């Protein structure tokens, strides 16, 4: 039960990382549209 | 570009250091330099310049209408063209031109089966 | 301490496994034994988590056993010693959690599943497969062709030729090897078969032979035939003959579920196509197959979808439509958004490698 | 396998009939559960009724029946209606798991509920079932003996009473254990409880429960004070200290709270406890005076300057521009913090002769980082060049008022008072360029001096700044009332600023109000989402930039996940550069609790594509890791260092200083390579300007106040974190809208020491510690492990490394109080015969008064 705790904090990094990855895809998909277009 | 000569009189902190520019400005005054740049911009002006791209919505609908009319025409090249597409990955048995060939033409029959 | 206790327990595994097959001391005498450690002192030790700990071995042989009837031909005739099996596998299937031990969830339901094919209601199916409905990573290739294939037997009971067309096709898939490419590949086939004849007719026989056991494949091939041509007195008199084969796939069924579409397969090679086709060709026909029921079989046939018809009995005449070049419009649209979803799936295949 | 013969009996009526079936059923339900489901709508007929009442029985039936099936809300609400049948102490694979599931009910449920009410578990409007419930699993918990299952729960589900009666009943009398109980509780908490109502009265409950005990652990009593900013506990600890006196024990409180709790805390306590009667002595402690003086004999005698590194790196190159002089300005103020050797600057002179106005000012202000930790001689060495005292020039007295603020910030009740004066007279004159920096400085000053006390009439003095329209003044005035009213301020002062930023045409104007308004946003968490929205929603940059500050600060220390993630969100979707890095550096400050998740969580922005990301995330390390050295950013770092870009360059030059400030070899082998780049940088006469500056100063944080500081988060004397580093380094990582602001770093700045105070005197003595301090896995830092007992005399330089390990020696005749308390911070021992001196060393405070 404090154990449970324990596990959240690991199981709450997780989370945050994963969500971010998400928009970080999509941000560099257009990055790598306009960056060929400017070479 | 934004330049401006030696000008002082407040350029007199500007072009371990500080021996150099004094003797800079009193060797002599006028000798270019670059500026920064900064756009500022009007909320008003930034949304005419992204209503840029009911005139609109006339022709993206009447080249629409136009494919659909020639589409027994468009459907026969496009056959010819995967049929060559076919062949030559067969030869070739480079990879990524194959590959956009095919999706050119798959990209093409969705959009021609939405229109009607 | 935590190596010496996994090591005995892996020891224990392989020691009752190497004892069955090829070193028992007869398994029927065995199965208390093996009930014995699984109860206490087994469970009671596991913190819910095992898939590899426990194994589809130890009920897969115990219950083989008890189904053989050849080395047991039971020890009470009251039928308690194999009621009580099903209900302990029954109760671990409760035990097996559903969020975890999903590997061990899955083998309980394939013993389970069988059991109730052969003698039972298979009505008590619909209950196993909501329950087994969760995420898995765990579950192997050779469970999962077990899986549709007992779905697709009592799917075919149920009368759906469909849904146990698409599984027993995709079982035949992944798992079959040289250890699944054996018995257990004979069984499946012979269902595959069936399920083919049953929704409409079997694909060529030329592709089975050079797959399968040939000695399968003679008995499976009579079957088809007269299904095919359409004959009832081929169908009959070939389904005495191959009695023994029927009894051991467990297929007895097939012999009422087959004789209606016999009957249909016979109507339908017969090309109807003209404006009218005269009544009197087709009682002719029907005399041999039906004594009685010569006007109710060709009424029977319209209401089903086999002919579209007008007949008048006055008249005497029987009217029809071209069975030549049907298949117009919606046709593609039903193959169009079907062969699109098979397409999504294999590039969604492509992403995940 | 058939439940045939007994399901068939239920479609059948007659009471006899239903019992005879539903106990056959009742055994075998797990088992034969298959063909139980079908006859499942039936066996809910026999509940519907109440006329037959063995209703229960059915309930439990048809319970077992529903978990399989996977309708877990359905099974449980039928569990609690079965009752007298429903058994938790039966534990069986049936039992277990509804009752699983049923906690997992009420705690949603208690979540939702504590939001509307704060006695609900004791009322009707939840399920008295659940909570019969809810209380046995508690009594289990308590009877199996852990207290660590017991809590868990109780907080989980929103209940105070479970809370309260679990720890006052395991309350036993020994002392030591209830105060580890305590403790192990006071972290979880607070750590892990971001809703104010509960989390405050649990941490108030457990002062009660140590104040219960004969004798109790008074620097625990003392960090709960700190922690719910609360007078009531400290005035109640206090009378009871009066009963018990011990004057060591007495002056052993007041050390450990001046350090660590909040100066407005503080303050107030003196003005209630002068009026109750309080002794003279502590009153003294209490204004943190005599401590500030015991770090400035410290920092005196171990010093460990190393002024020709500094000639060597001035005379290798001279060029263009205010960046490099900026630089080596900064690393002097590093260098000599709190040593107060203004020895390179006395004997090396003709550099200074070489500066224009805005490096003067940059100088001067380097001064107050010297003369920082004097108490008296702060005003008076700068009184030629402060105000009324007029020298030749403005520029200079401008970094004075400047630095003026620096040394007595935390003192600074009076510092206000004198330069508001300043305020007052050039909110009226303005025209000439002399005055308008002096009023820069003087700005920059006051909000030093009015730091975190709200005082509103200099809010208004700083506000005329605003109207006179000049860019050199104004941008400091923004910031000054952004500092002085940090905490929860005005309604008014958010909303008069945030409008005035929109409405402004001046650049610098903006940015020192976007900044001002994230500084009022200290701890008052969602109630400051608001303006975060108005900021980000701005397409100015300046806004956007120090809105991501506004989260920072709102949810530093314990954090919030949506804190977090709206922070992610910014940095990703924001294109415009100075707005990403204002978001990575952001994320620092909500993770300052725990160092340890912020490799984690910048791994993913360490390699995301941007310049101003990468940087941003090297000064954000630096700041979050500094508190022990953290390894695992070092190596996230080195990379960074060899970047190509100029100013990442920079900023992991800066940031590797920071984590690696007081170490050596040994405990961070890296850290030699680390020094010859700084090195090999500035003697080279091919690299760019920016990286330049990064490795001058970084030289300057590594050896910064004479070996002997340290960059925390805190002010170590119980471990809580203190206002004043916060704001100082939020302040430091800013360099790029006006050169020096640099030397907010003077401020958090904290010495790694053990310094001992006879009490009998109350001043510093020394004696022997027993200390794990060995030549044989550690050395200092001049240009791991433990087996072996060392000693050493007090007012010694203790590393991190070091400060793990102390104990003390009784056999110099003084012996500890409180023992140790796991870490560097003033103590008092107990000289037990006072008679003679056996150690008294002189002190700094014998040299003022």
């Amino acid at each position: 039960y404090f154990k449970l705790k324990k596990l959240e904090k690991e199981y709450e990094l997780l989370t945050l990382q994963e969500d971010y990855i998400k928009d970080e895809q999509r941000h560099l998909k257009r990055e790598l549209k306009r960056a060929q277009e400017e070479v | 570009d934004a330049f401006r000569l030696i000008d002082t009189g407040a350029l007199i902190n500007n072009l371990l250091n500080k021996a150099n520019i004094q003797a800079l400005i009193h060797g002599l005054n006028r000798h270019y330099y670059s500026l920064n740049i900064d756009y500022h911009k009007t909320a008003k002006e930034t949304k005419m310049l992204m209503n840029l791209h009911y005139e609109e919505k006339e022709e993206s609908n009447l080249a629409a209408t136009k494919s659909m009319v020639k589409i027994a025409e468009q459907y026969s090249k496009r056959i010819e063209e995967e049929k060559e597409l076919t062949e030559e990955e067969l030869k070739t048995r480079p990879k990524k031109h194959l590959s956009e060939t095919a999706d050119e033409t798959l990209e093409n029959n969705i959009v021609s089966v939405l229109t009607a | 301490k935590t190596i010496e206790v996994t090591a005995e327990i892996n020891c224990f595994m392989h020691l009752l496994v190497q004892l069955f097959l090829w070193d028992s001391k007869e398994l029927e005498q065995l199965v208390e034994f093996n009930r014995k450690v699984v109860i206490p002192n087994l469970l009671c030790y596991y913190n819910l988590r095992s898939l590899n700990l426990i194994n589809a071995k130890l009920w897969f042989y115990i219950y083989l056993s008890h189904e053989t009837l050849a080395r047991s031909s039971e020890e009470i005739n009251s039928d308690n010693q194999n009621i009580i099996l099903r209900s302990t596998m029954m109760k671990f299937l409760k035990i097996a959690s559903l969020k975890h031990d999903n590997e061990t969830k899955a083998m309980l339901i394939n013993l389970i599943l069988r059991d109730f094919l052969n003698n039972g209601e298979v009505d008590s199916a619909s209950d196993f497969i909501s329950k087994l409905e969760y995420p898995h990573t765990d579950v192997s290739s050779s469970l999962e062709a077990r899986y549709f294939f007992y779905l697709s037997k009592i799917n075919a009971i149920q009368l759906d030729y469909s849904t146990a067309n698409e599984y027993i096709i995709a079982a035949i898939r992944k798992a079959p090897h040289n250890s699944k490419s054996l018995g257990f590949l004979q069984q499946s086939n012979k269902l595959h078969c069936c399920i083919q004849l049953l929704m409409g007719d079997i694909p060529e026989l030329s592709f089975f032979h050079q797959s399968n056991m040939q000695k399968s494949l003679l008995p499976y091939y009579h079957l088809t035939k007269a299904v095919k041509l359409g004959d009832l007195k081929k169908f009959t008199s070939t389904i005495t003959k191959y009695k023994q084969l029927l009894l051991k796939d467990d297929t007895y069924q097939l012999c009422v579920r087959l004789r209606s579409n016999v009957i249909k397969t016979g109507i339908r090679i017969i090309s109807l196509t003209y404006k009218k086709i005269s009544l009197r060709d087709i009682c002719l026909k029907l005399n041999l197959d039906s004594e009685q029921t010569v006007e109710y079989m060709v009424s029977r046939a319209i209401r089903d979808g086999v002919i579209e018809a007008k007949i008048n009995h006055e008249d005497g005449f029987i009217e029809t439509t071209e069975l030549l070049n049907i298949y117009d419009s919606e046709d593609p649209q039903q193959v169009f958004d079907e062969r699109i979803k098979f397409a999504n799936q294999l590039h969604d295949e492509y992403l995940v490698s | 396998t058939t439940a045939a013969p007994l399901l068939a009996l239920l479609r059948e009526n007659q009471d006899s009939v239903k019992t005879y079936a539903l106990e056959s059923i009742n055994n075998v339900v797990d088992q034969l559960w298959s063909e139980i489901s079908n006859e499942l709508p039936d066996i809910e007929a026999l509940y519907d009724d109440d006329t037959f009442s063995d209703r229960e029985m059915a309930a439990l039936i048809a319970s077992k029946v529903y978990y399989n099936l996977g309708e877990y809300e359905s099974a449980v609400k039928y569990a609690l209606a079965a009752k007298d049948r429903f058994d938790i102490d039966e534990k069986s694979q049936f039992v277990e798991t509804i009752v699983s599931k049923s906690i997992e009910m009420y705690v949603q449920e208690a979540s939702k509920q504590y939001t509307k009410d704060e006695q609900f578990y004791t009322k009707d409007i939840i399920d008295p079932k659940l909570t019969s419930i809810f209380e046995r699993m508690i009594e289990k918990c308590l009877k199996a003996s852990e207290l660590k299952l017991a809590l868990g729960i109780a907080l989980e589900g929103y209940r105070l009473d479970i809370i309260e009666s679990a720890l006052k009943s395991k309350l036993d009398q020994s002392t030591s254990e209830n105060v580890k109980i305590i403790n192990y509780l006071l972290t979880l908490a607070i750590t892990t409880v971001t809703n104010s109502k509960f989390r405050s009265s649990i941490l108030r409950k457990s002062f009660d429960f140590l104040m219960n005990m004969p004798n109790c652990d008074y620097l625990t009593l003392n960090k709960v004070v700190v922690n719910l900013n609360d007078a009531g506990l400290a005035l109640q600890l206090f009378k009871k200290l009066k009963e018990e006196n011990d004057e060591g024990l007495s002056a052993q409180i007041a050390f450990d709270l001046v350090s660590s709790a909040s100066q407005q805390l503080l303050e107030i306590l003196v003005t209630e406890l002068t009026a109750q009667g309080y002794d003279p002595a502590l009153l003294n402690i209490l204004s943190g005076l005599p401590t500030c003086d015991y770090y400035n004999t410290f920092l005196l005698n171990n010093k460990n300057i190393d002024i020709g590194l500094l000639n060597k790196s001035k005379s290798s190159l001279d060029g263009k521009f205010s960046l490099f002089h900026t630089a080596v300005s900064v690393a002097n103020g590093f260098m000599h913090a709190g040593t107060t050797d203004n020895s390179f600057i006395k004997a090396n002179l003709p550099w200074l002769g070489k500066a224009q106005n805005w490096a003067k000012f940059t100088a001067t202000a380097s001064l107050g980082v010297i003369h920082k930790g004097n108490l008296l001689e702060g005003k008076k060495v700068m009184a030629p060049y402060l105000p009324g005292s007029r020298a030749s020039s403005r520029f200079i007295k401008g970094g004075s008022l400047y630095g003026l603020g620096l040394i007595y910030a935390g003192f600074g009740r009076d510092t206000t008072d004198y330069l508001k004066n300043i305020i007052v007279e050039n909110s009226g004159t303005s025209g000439d360029e002399d005055v308008d920096v002096l009023l820069h400085g003087a700005s920059l000053g006051i909000g030093l001096a009015a730091m975190g006390s709200a005082n509103i009439e200099v809010y208004e003095a700083l506000k005329e700044v605003l109207y006179n329209d000049s860019a050199t003044s104004g941008e400091a005035a923004a910031l000054g009332m952004g500092l002085c009213m940090l905490g929860t301020g005005k309604p008014e002062a958010i909303h008069d600023m945030f409008t005035y930023s929109q409405e402004t045409q001046h650049g610098n104007i903006t940015r020192g109000l976007a900044v001002g308004l994230a500084l009022i946003n200290y701890g008052r968490q969602e109630l400051a989402d608001d303006l975060i929205t108005k900021m980000l929603a701005s397409d100015e940059s300046l806004l956007r930039y120090g809105g991501a500050f506004t989260i920072a600060l709102a949810y530093a220390g314990t954090g919030n996940n949506s804190a977090v993630k709206r922070l992610l969100h910014v940095a990703v979707s924001d294109s415009n550069d100075d707005v990403r890095r204002a978001a990575v550096i952001a994320l620092g400050f909500v993770l300052l609790r725990d160092y340890t998740t912020v490799p984690r969580i910048v791994q993913l922005l360490s390699k995301s594509h941007n310049a101003h990301v990468r940087c941003g995330t090297a000064f954000a390390l630096g700041i979050a890791c500094a508190g022990k050295g953290l390894q695992s950013a070092i190596d996230v770092l080195d990379p960074l260092t060899k970047d190509p870009v100029d100013f990442v360059r920079q900023a992991a030059m800066i940031a590797l200083s920071m984590i690696l400030i007081q170490q050596t070899e040994k405990l961070n082998p890296q850290v030699a390579d680390i020094n010859k780049n700084f090195l090999s940088v500035i003697t080279n006469k091919h690299q760019e300007g920016l990286a330049k500056f990064g490795a001058c100063v970084a030289q300057g944080i590594m050896n910064a106040g004479g070996r002997n500081v340290t960059i925390q988060l805190e002010n170590a004397d119980t471990g809580t974190l203190d206002t004043k580093s916060v704001v100082g380094l939020v302040m430091f990582s800013q360099f790029w809208y006006w050169f020096p602001l640099a030397h907010f770093l003077s401020l958090s700045f904290t010495p790694t020491t053990v310094i001992g105070i006879r009490g009998s005197d109350q001043a510093i003595p020394k004696f022997q510690m027993n200390c794990y301090a060995k030549e044989d896995a550690f050395s200092y830092p001049r240009m791991k492990y433990s087996s072996k007992p060392y000693k050493v005399d007090n007012m010694t330089r203790i590393l991190p490394q070091q400060s793990r390990y102390i104990s003390f020696i009784k056999d110099d005749r003084f012996v500890p109080v409180r023992k140790f308390k796991g870490n560097n911070g003033v103590v008092v021992l107990r000289d037990r015969e006072p008679k003679e001196p056996v150690a008294l060393i002189e002190t700094v405070r014998q040299m003022k008064d």
